[PDB]
RNA sequence: AAGGGAAGCGCUUGUGACCAGACUUGCGCCCGGCGGAUCAUCCGGUGUUCUCACCGGUGCACUCCGCCGGGCUCAGGCCAG
RNA sequence: CCCACCCAUACCCCGCCCUCAGGGUAGAAACGAUGCCCUGAGGAGUAGGCGGCCGUGGAGGUCAGUGACGAAGCCUAGGGCGUGAGCCCGGGUCGAACGGCCUCUAGUGCAGAUCUUGGUGGUAGUAGCA
RNA sequence: AACGCGACGAUACUACCCGCACGUUGUAGACGUAUAAGAAUAGGCUCCGGCCUCGUAUCCUAGCAGGCGAUUCCUCCGCCGGCCUCGAAGUGGCCGUCGGUAAUUCGCGUAUUGCAAUUUAGACACGCGCGGGAUCAAAUCCUUUGCAGACGACUUAGAUGUG
């Protein structure tokens, strides 16, 4: 009876893209990390890994879970929201969606 | 040649008529009405349409069509009595039934698997065709390891 | 502290309509489920005749040929007034806005599903924290009742019943907390001198 | 932050969450760690420093054979019988541990385990997995 | 041999075509690009949100121009004399049999090219 | 497959459907078993770019040409740390 | 009045394309010299000017070119090349001629012209059939 | 409100309800998705000692994704019954049985997924299977009626009766 959690990532929410008033750029996404409030808190997570995990219709190699990988690049603004670059731009239907922010590579 | 080429010819009966001097729109509507039905049910329905007891619902070509209570059989408001197209389709269904009898199929369990109405060289004649048929890993090492451990435990 | 929860219930008493709607809309578009209660206990800054004048102008605005379709549907309930503010702040004419509005829920009073749940507060929209003491304010419930909301009395009676049941629950909470305090001191001796000082050194 | 004899927290791989003890720091970012096995099930294995986290719990290494560690530190110790073992693996049964490997652990885990059973509740710490609860902030909590 | 000569990575500045204006609306207009000559149309004016115009800025790299993803350059082959011409370029060129070549001549070309070390783009046509 | 008072179009993902490429090992060394006599050098003839080659002779077990049962090196596709 | 932050094709670094400008390249182990190598800068565009390329019918030369073991044409939720006009291949159909390259030649390139001819739509199973 | 809702009757097929085998089934997006006083803010809470900027708090949190066996523990948790409770869009308590359960310590297993690759693990909804209980229906067309009517629609009546 371990009755304990098994989480090793930090929760995050894909909010939107890096955009102007009109023009939107899907290259880099805006991620709100759970518990980050300021740029120093963001600077801790600069360089950390980020994964968007979703479910698909067809199982290809033993699972229906598909993942899009990326990394935290730089802080955004003053509220701790970070900019993230993924190997592919996020589906743009995942605005306000969950991402897993992984602590590796570690420096502490 | 027939459009539906995925049906074997030894298990189905086929009927055809070309350059038929009947309205293409009315014939399409009645063919769509009788599509997928049993032969006996379709023949009874067509005879009823002749006798003004049942009405063919007009779905696509139904501009300014009069209303009739019989339309409740289809959940539609616009129904008509395409008598001449009904007679032509009765003739073609009888030809198909005769072909099925010649081939040796059981006429009591035939369904209208395929029915099709095309336009003929122009008054607007049509071609009709119909077919009656008998109704009846590259796994990764980590995943291999986790599955082995799950099988053991 | 920027915490993500499954659903957060917001007690609407003493909250400014526009500011609470702004916070709620931002949360909905970020992906947080919101349930606002006591929309009749919500507050609007300014004075009551100004609020009533604004709502009467809203009533004045109406479609001519057919009021049934295409016309501004003047909802008189306080929950619908708050929903109107949130909808005006969310891009409702998009799929994203429709999803956010589906994430939003509003009620008058506190229904029995939510009376036993924890109600959070938004200090960024509280009347007593925002308004200057000498300034006037009005009640969304009063405005709704004077424009034609039919169920002020029913909600008031249900709130009275809920408050009586809450008083009973709070007497039970008193009993439980008193017993907990007695239990802590009673096992304050029976434990282990090390553990006790160990906790004191480690901050517990 | 990482020294010979320091407790590490693995963040990835099969042994994720499993707190281990780093014995020797190798080259090009690889680390030789061990449970010890009798505590948390982690064998004598090499991991990555960028995927470990270094806590401040430092364990004594007095009496531990440095020569034995420096033999496991060689560049063919783990990836040697790998080709033969995997191929041989081709109802399921646990692949066997190189006689030499099961024989080496015992020595190092005997010495290290003795110095761990000395510190209060440390066996319990090492045997437990690290996990993140609600409200804890990785950028504020000290490891 | 099968492997091609070492080359810089093949980059494509644009992977999609340059479709003609209003070709999606009128079926008498083919999708082949035609530069609009109207003075007021936004595609010529280069307004945002409209079709892009072909330009020399999209030109592919000189060292990777005309190269298949395998790294070869296609050479249209009609017979054994053409593959024997293609002899000295195993690692840089591939042979593409003409569409009008008969099956037996194709078999002969495939045999010669396999002896010759030359890739054949369409070696499995009539098999 | 889409559809709550237009469609069609650009940039970017995602889902479903369907496909073209890439690889299947090549190169060189240490062994053994071989099958053979197109090693070198020299001699006569011939042709040439007058010093280089081709023929016939000579030369046959640490000298040359191919295979097998093995070992080692290097170069080798995609995505990555 | 002070601080931080958001972003334009703007400004800075790098990659690639094209153009222009400035240099080098023979007792040739020497080159699509109309070639190759190095350096720098520039890049909107109506009228207009210049240049290079793509495509069509026919002619001369050539590929000892392709082809009833299937030319040409047509169709393709199949591919490859080119910035592009376009070019090449696979699958299905088909039956009798056709193509690349250098020159020559012209009745040689269409979305408009209330364009010409032909074919076919919605209106519409509607008005209507005194 | 024909894309707002409630109560009730009958529901043949299908399979209506019950347990799990699950599903290469779906989900604007689980990973501890934990936490009920009310009321005031120029005041409040309380065990009546006192306390109140501060939820950066409380609970819970160890064990092959959490194994097996012991000393020791009467604490926590869940399923079924009984007594009551909850109706604003309906639940919790008490007792009882039954199953599990580190507050202390120890032993025997974990290796090899090879230096990371979503830690495929939750809920509701839907679907195929069994083996247990049970049920055994209507509407429309047709004829008729005229309290109705442009056509539809509507009020009526057709199973042995005041038809």
């Amino acid at each position: 009876p371990s009755e304990a959690g098994h989480r090793l990532y930090v929760k995050g929410r894909h909010l939107s893209y890096q955009r102007g008033r009109r023009n939107t750029h899907p290259k880099t996404s805006l991620i709100k990390i759970e518990g980050v409030d300021d740029t120093a808190a963001a600077n801790f997570y600069l360089g950390k890994r980020v994964a968007y995990v979703y479910r698909a219709q067809k199982e290809v190699r033993g699972t229906k879970i598909r993942v899009i990988w990326g990394k935290i690049t730089r802080p955004h603004g003053n509220s701790g929201v970070v900019r993230a670059k993924f190997t592919h731009p996020l589906p743009a239907r995942s605005f306000g969606a969950s991402v897993r922010i992984m602590l590796y590579p570690s420096s502490i | 040649r027939y459009a539906a080429t995925e049906i074997a010819p030894t298990k189905s009966a086929r009927a055809r008529g070309s350059y038929l001097r009947v309205s293409f729109k009315n014939t399409r509507e009645t063919a769509q009405a009788i599509n997928g039905w049993k032969l006996q049910r379709a023949l009874t329905f067509l005879q009823n349409v002749i006798d003004k007891k049942e009405a063919v619902p007009m779905r696509r070509y139904a501009g300014s069509t009069g209303r009739t209570a019989q339309g409740k059989q289809w959940g539609v408001s616009r129904a008509r009595w395409p008598v001449k197209s009904a007679q032509f389709l009765i003739g073609l269904l009888k030809n198909a039934e005769a072909n099925a009898d010649a081939k040796g199929l059981d006429t009591g369990n035939l369904i209208i698997k395929h029915i099709q109405v095309n336009q003929a060289p122009k008054s607007n004649p049509c071609h009709i065709e119909l077919i009656l048929t008998e109704a009846e890993s590259h796994l990764s090492s980590r995943q291999r390891g986790v599955r082995i451990r799950r099988a053991l435990t | 502290m920027s915490s993500f929860e499954s659903v957060v219930v917001i007690d609407g008493k003493g909250h400014l309509l526009g500011r609470l709607a702004s916070i709620v809309a931002k949360q909905l578009l970020s992906g947080q489920k919101i349930v606002v209660v006591r929309c009749e206990a919500l507050n609007i800054s300014g004075e009551f005749f100004r609020a009533k004048l604004k709502y009467h102008a809203y009533l004045r605005k109406m479609t001519r040929y057919n009021p049934t379709r295409g016309g501004p549907f003047h909802f008189r309930a306080p929950s619908r007034i708050f929903y109107k503010a949130v909808r005006g702040m969310i891009p409702h004419k998009t799929a994203r806005g429709a999803a956010a509005l589906e994430r939003l829920k509003v009620f008058e009073g506190v229904p029995p599903p939510y009376d036993k749940k924890k109600k959070m507060v938004v200090p960024q929209a509280l009347r007593v924290l925002r308004l200057q003491p000498g300034r006037k304010y009005c009640t969304v419930g009063r405005l709704s009742h004077e424009v034609g909301w039919k169920y002020q009395d029913v909600v008031a009676r249900l709130e009275e019943r809920r408050k009586a049941k809450g008083a009973a629950y709070y007497e039970r909470k008193k009993l439980a907390a008193r017993q907990l305090s007695e239990a802590k001191k009673a096992a304050a001796a029976k434990v282990d001198p090390k553990v006790s000082e160990a906790l004191a050194a480690y901050g517990y | 932050s990482l020294q010979p004899g320091t407790v590490l927290i693995l963040l990835a791989g099969r042994f994720r969450g499993k707190r281990v003890v780093l014995l020797k720091c190798l080259d090009q970012g690889v680390l030789l760690v061990t449970g010890p096995f009798k505590i948390n099930g982690v064998p004598l294995r090499r991991v990555n420093a960028r995927y470990v986290i270094a806590t401040s719990v430092k364990v004594d290494l007095t009496g531990v054979d440095q020569a034995k560690i420096d033999e496991v530190a060689q560049p063919k110790y783990f990836t040697a019988e790998k080709a033969k073992e995997k191929a041989s693996e081709e109802k399921p049964q646990k692949k066997p541990v190189s006689s030499t490997r099961a024989a080496d652990q015992k020595a190092i885990d005997k010495a290290l385990i003795a110095n761990i059973k000395k510190v209060d509740m440390l066996a319990s710490y090492l045997a437990s997995s690290f996990s993140l609860r609600k409200g804890d902030k990785p950028h504020l909590m000290k490891f | 041999m099968v492997a091609a000569k070492k080359h810089v990575p093949i980059v494509k500045k644009r992977t999609k075509r340059f479709m003609r204006h209003q070709s999606d609306r009128f079926k008498c207009l083919d999708s082949a690009w035609r530069k609009p000559k109207g003075i007021d149309n936004r595609v010529r004016r280069r307004f945002k949100g409209n079709l892009a115009m072909p330009s020399i800025g999209y030109g592919s790299n000189k060292k990777t121009k005309h190269m298949m993803p395998s790294g070869h350059k296609a050479f249209l082959v009609h017979n054994v004399k053409d593959v024997e011409l293609l002899l000295m370029h195993n690692r840089t060129y591939a042979a593409e049999i003409a569409h009008n070549v008969s099956s037996r001549k194709r078999i002969d070309i495939i045999t010669r090219a396999k002896q010759l070390g030359v890739k054949v783009t369409n070696a499995k046509a009539k098999v």
